[PDB]
């Protein structure tokens, strides 16, 4: 996979887990088959592409929940899909905070 | 030498008044994309003594407008004056990730997200006063991460 996912809706649920939303369209991809996605998240005070924590989703949701996060605390994240052959490219990086 | 400034609160702002209005930073003109006309109106600052966050690595963040280029610009001089060994940096600059509010001021490139190169949150009550006396037509201590500033079109 080539083109990535595209990141719709993040918003915080409370005081440790955020929730997110995307969109995906293949055929930019040639319609090849997708086995799930990557979700990236870091803490905003952090510029290193090395601090990226990383979940695992499968390719039949678009959503999902970060959970055990720091209370009012902001976060970087990003994602993208893949398959047996690798990663796609990053999908818009969206900034969202925690609850106090 | 660096001076004795009055801190903003968490919170507040000034001007005293809405972000959209006037004697602040003005109305919104609407949301500026690549393939936006407006777009071209848009400069990347390349400035060496201001750090860009820039994790989309699309180098959006030095995406700016000429005002807001020259209050930031001043204000990076402001920041190592204050505190030497200490550098602006920048979280946001224009932006098409799109995870702010409609109508927001960095759509149009023509605000920023602020804070210390060190991230020491007790200097950013006075890093807001600085942007203010840098010329930055609105300042806003938006949140415990980040500095809110803006300017007119
Ligand atoms: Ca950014
Ligand atoms: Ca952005
Ligand atoms: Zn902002």
């Amino acid at each position: 996979p080539v083109a990535g996912p595209y990141i719709t809706f993040t918003d915080a649920v409370n005081e440790t887990t955020i929730m997110l939303k995307w969109m995906y369209i293949p055929a930019s991809n040639n319609n090849t088959p997708i086995h799930g996605f990557y979700i990236y998240y870091r803490p905003t005070d952090s510029d290193n592409d090395s601090d990226y924590k990383k979940d695992m989703v499968e390719g039949d949701k678009y959503w999902h929940s970060i959970s055990h996060l720091q209370p009012e605390t902001s976060y970087d994240i990003k994602m993208q899909c893949f398959n047996e052959g690798g990663e796609s490219e990053f999908s818009n990086v969206m900034i969202c905070e925690t609850k106090a | 030498p660096p001076r004795k400034l009055v801190p903003l609160a968490y919170k507040q702002f000034s001007p005293n008044v809405p972000e959209k209005t006037l004697g602040a930073s003005g109305r919104y003109e609407g949301k500026i994309a690549r393939s936006s006309e407006r777009f071209k109106e848009l400069t990347p600052n390349y400035n060496p003594d201001i750090i860009f966050k820039d994790e989309e690595n699309t180098g959006a963040d030095r995406l700016m407008t000429q005002r807001c280029k020259d209050r930031l610009n001043s204000l990076a001089i402001s920041v190592m004056n204050q505190w030497p060994g200490v550098k602006l940096r920048v979280t946001e600059g224009w932006d098409e990730d799109g995870h702010h509010s409609e109508e927001s001021l960095h759509y149009e490139g023509r605000a920023v997200d602020i804070t210390t190169s060190d991230r020491d949150r007790n200097k950013y009550g006075l890093l807001a006063r600085l942007a203010v006396e840098a010329g930055f037509d609105w300042v806003y201590y938006e949140s415990k991460a980040h500095v809110h500033c803006s300017v007119k079109s």
